[PDB]
């Protein structure tokens, strides 16, 4: 009856930092996945355990749309079994990831001449992330064997770093908005469909 | 938590902050050099200040990680570069004094001027006034006046400053655990901890001297031919067995003999191949020139220019009110931004310069994936050698024929090939004894082998002995003639111009071997050969990450700098010069001088 709010996720004025990625639960609506064919570049559109061609052929218990911003080189890390700063410490997909990854260049929106320091990412962490885990802590990373006392200094770094997007950066360093549609399959009425 | 992983993480932080801070400094420098205002100067210095202060802060923090504790050579290389970027080694008082001296000598060189003896109101700077006389005037006395006035007026000011500069730079070097400042400079070629690729600082002296011996036959015949031609034009001023007077060499110091071509041209009846006319005929512009240069690098397998290159670069003079520093330079700002600043005119000179500067960009793009601290040529001579070989290939008549600027009508006779090699030898070969002899004098002064009261005595003994050049006027120790050259008074190493010259012909012979070129090496074009492009790329992507000896091997199959490819390039001229000097005295006598 009522269309799924994909506009709210893809057309958001400002995306979340990848370290504090945004999750929107999609439920109880008709899903015109077709309307996604907007934001024409769609620099990447890769689905897993499922095919894009006629995606409307399915029914799921729940859909999760994860949104964040990274830079061009790191889009390849948004994929199962990938490795690197983003996949290790910010947003990790599982090995058997069932869903899709959509990313497009937002250099016109997320870049500034003076540098856009709104978008951050996690640079250091004691360990890797579990799939779909989120760490938003701002505790000082300890590199030495001495305690940091909640302030950055020698061998003690603030764990979160900025991209500083500028419009004249190369394609690899330009900002890209990313959406990760996860498709949940449980033993439940499976109330997300639509022709 | 080992002290190696703490350094791994310290470099992690450093790289990410450095690329952001370096970009702001690089872009502020770009905006000044392309749009000269009082405001853009402020930003350029402010961003440059925060970049320097960031580095000095990080050099201090990098020195807290003992280098010896790191097994990983990549990490050890990066920390070493950050720690030796520390001149927090002298006291604050001597550090302040040394910078003051460096600025004073720089100011004297850039602002010093001499005034004409007839008219004490008409005066001239080095650039553009005095250089104009040294490159164009055929008048003995006008050349003698400018040569002596520069040294006796500006050089004498620099003499006491250089004496204190030598002392403090040596104190800086000794406290950094080098023998002297010359030993410090030779550290750019040093390699440690890699078996079969090591290179010591003392080895550079021996390899420069060993290779220079093999140059002497070619130089002595070039010197003999040039002297014989100059004697015809200046019969009363030049001895047939003496050294060449220092003010008759084509520029202010004789660093290059390029401007002697008009008086020394072997076959002056033939033209120089100049496609400047054909380019204007076909209505080329700067865009077409750089599109053609981009096509050249694609033809060997290298990638084309990024989209931001065409958007952000300045390939023409903006003219009108907006002034720009028009010196052709290639910019690697970081974060994928690559630019070329060039006030291009539609000339063959600028068409070649485009290929040279785009060669720099190709090197910049190839090692862009390396860590920030390893994004440079393998040593100081690599980056310039890469640029030179591109203008070598693009200038050959084969390449000019294929791109349609030189019709198949033009037949290359053996005499334009001798005219071409003579002009090349005047620049490429004539500078090698000059470059070697100057840096040898500086190395000896820093080592303390030349006392202050024999500085100018030994400088002119070595000029006569090694370069075959004699001063036209005696100079006591109130002079400082080395400091009359930019690189000496502005604190730059000079041996890079010798090693780069040898590398570029080592590169070209290897790339032409991969391109299956048959014929003299000077006729070679590596266009349309992807094996040559691949062979070059394997070195380009290394940057500073591997020893320059190994990076050299990935191109040419040898671990050390070699002079044979240079002689191979100039062999046709060498056989002609030996023929030409049949009835002329080859060599020179050090005791003859033009001042009786
Ligand atoms: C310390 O380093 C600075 C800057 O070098 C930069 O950082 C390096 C790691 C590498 O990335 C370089 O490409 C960078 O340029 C040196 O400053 C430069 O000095 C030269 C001449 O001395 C000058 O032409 C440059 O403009 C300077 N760099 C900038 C950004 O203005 C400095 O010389 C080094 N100090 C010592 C003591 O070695
Ligand atoms: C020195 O350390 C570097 C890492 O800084 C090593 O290169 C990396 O090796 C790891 C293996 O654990 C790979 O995951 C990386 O892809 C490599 N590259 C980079 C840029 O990290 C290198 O192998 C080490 N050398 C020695 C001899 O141990
Ligand atoms: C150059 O800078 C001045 C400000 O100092 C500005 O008025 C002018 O528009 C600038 N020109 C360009 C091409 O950026
Ligand atoms: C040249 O640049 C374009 C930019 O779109 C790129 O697609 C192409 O692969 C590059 N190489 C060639 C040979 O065109
Ligand atoms: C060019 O070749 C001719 C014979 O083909 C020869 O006589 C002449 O000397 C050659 N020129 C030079 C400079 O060697
Ligand atoms: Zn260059």
């Amino acid at each position: 009856t009522n269309l799924c709010p994909f506009h709210e996720v893809f057309n958001a004025t400002r995306f979340a930092s990848v370290y504090a990625w945004n999750r929107k639960r999609i439920s109880n609506c008709v899903a015109d996945y077709s309307v996604l064919y907007n934001f024409a570049p769609f620099f990447a559109f890769k689905c897993y355990g499922v095919s894009p061609t006629k995606l409307n052929d399915l029914c799921f218990t729940n859909v999760y749309a994860d949104s964040f911003v990274i830079r061009g080189n790191e889009v390849s890390q948004i994929a199962p079994g990938q490795t690197g700063n983003i996949a290790d410490y910010n947003y990790k997909l599982p090995d058997d990831f069932t869903g899709c990854v959509i990313a497009w260049n937002s250099n016109k929106l997320d870049s500034k001449v003076s540098g856009n320091y709104n978008y951050l990412y996690r640079l250091f962490r004691k360990s890797k992330l579990k799939p779909f885990e989120r760490d938003i802590s701002t505790e000082i990373y300890q590199a030495g064997n001495k305690p940091c006392n909640g302030v950055a200094g020698f061998n003690c770094y603030f764990p979160l770093q900025s991209y500083g997007f500028r419009p004249t950066y190369g394609v690899g360093h330009q900002p890209y908005r990313v959406v990760v549609l996860s498709f949940e399959l449980l033993h439940a009425p499976a109330t997300v469909c639509g022709p | 938590s080992t002290i190696e992983e703490q350094a791994k993480t310290f470099l992690d932080k450093f790289n990410h902050e450095a690329e952001d801070l370096f970009y702001q400094s690089s872009l502020a420098s770009w905006n000044y050099n392309t749009n000269i205002t009082e405001e853009n100067v402020q930003n350029m210095n402010n961003a440059g200040d925060k970049w320097s202060a960031f580095l000095k802060e990080q050099s201090t923090l990098a020195q807290m990680y003992p280098l010896q504790e790191i097994q990983n050579l990549t990490v050890k290389l990066q920390l070493q570069a950050l720690q030796q970027n520390g001149s927090s080694v002298l006291s604050e008082d001597k550090s302040k004094r040394l910078n003051t001296i460096l600025n004073t000598m720089s100011t004297i060189y850039s602002t010093g001027k001499v005034c004409n003896p007839d008219n004490p109101q008409e005066c001239l700077l080095l650039e553009p006034g005095l250089n104009e006389i040294m490159a164009n005037s055929l008048d003995y006395n006008e050349r003698l006046w400018a040569w002596e006035s520069w040294r006796s007026e500006v050089g004498k000011q620099l003499r006491p400053l250089y004496e204190e500069y030598v002392v403090l730079k040596n104190e800086m070097a000794r406290a950094n655990h080098y023998e002297d400042y010359g030993d410090y400079w030779r550290g750019d070629y040093e390699v440690n901890g890699v078996d079969g690729y090591d290179y010591s600082r003392g080895q550079l002296i021996e390899d420069v001297e060993h290779t220079f011996e093999e140059i002497k036959p070619l130089y002595e015949h070039l010197h003999a031919y040039v002297r014989a031609k100059l004697m015809n034009a200046y019969p009363s001023y030049i001895s047939p067995i003496g050294c060449l007077p220092a003010h008759l060499l084509g520029d202010m110091w004789g660093r290059f003999w390029t401007n002697l071509y008009s008086l020394t041209v072997p076959f002056g009846q033939k033209p120089n191949i100049d496609v400047t006319d054909a380019m204007v005929d076909q209505a080329w512009d700067a865009q077409r020139i750089f599109k053609e240069a981009e096509k050249f690098f694609v033809s060997v397998g290298l990638p084309n220019m990024t989209q931001g290159f065409w958007e952000n670069s300045m390939l023409t003079d903006p003219g009108n009110v907006q002034k720009a520093v028009c010196h052709p330079t290639a910019w690697d700002l970081g974060k994928g931004d690559f630019r070329i600043l060039m006030c291009t005119k539609v000339t063959m000179d600028d068409f070649l310069t485009a290929h040279h500067e785009m060669g720099h960009i190709q090197y910049d793009m190839a090692y862009a994936a390396q860590p920030f601290l390893l994004r440079n040529g393998a040593n100081e001579g690599f980056h310039e050698a890469v640029g030179e070989i591109m203008s070598l290939s693009a200038a050959t008549p084969k390449h000019l024929k294929s791109i349609g600027l030189l019709s198949p009508d033009f037949q290359e006779d053996n005499e334009t090939e001798i005219n071409f090699l003579l002009k090349q030898a005047l620049t490429i070969v004539g500078t090698l004894p000059f470059t070697y002899m100057l840096e040898k004098w500086r190395w000896m002064v820093f080592k303390g082998e030349i006392p202050k009261d024999q500085w100018m005595k030994k400088w002119w003994e070595m000029k006569r002995e090694i370069v075959g050049v004699v001063e036209p006027v005696p100079h006591d120790e109130t002079y400082c003639d080395p400091a009359s050259l930019f690189h000496v008074s502005n604190d730059y190493s000079f041996i890079r111009y010798y090693t780069r010259t040898l590398y570029q012909f080592q590169f070209q012979e290897a790339l032409c071997q991969a391109a299956k070129h048959e014929g003299p090496l000077h006729k070679c074009d590596i266009s349309n050969s992807t094996e040559a492009g691949q062979k070059l790329f394997n070195m380009l992507r290394l940057g500073k990450s591997e020893p320059w000896t190994l990076a050299l091997e990935n191109v040419v199959g040898a671990k050390n700098m070699n002079v044979r490819p240079l002689l191979n390039y100039f062999e046709p001229l060498f056989t002609w010069l030996k023929d030409q000097n049949k009835n002329s005295f080859v060599g020179w006598s050090t005791d003859w001088s033009p001042y009786a």
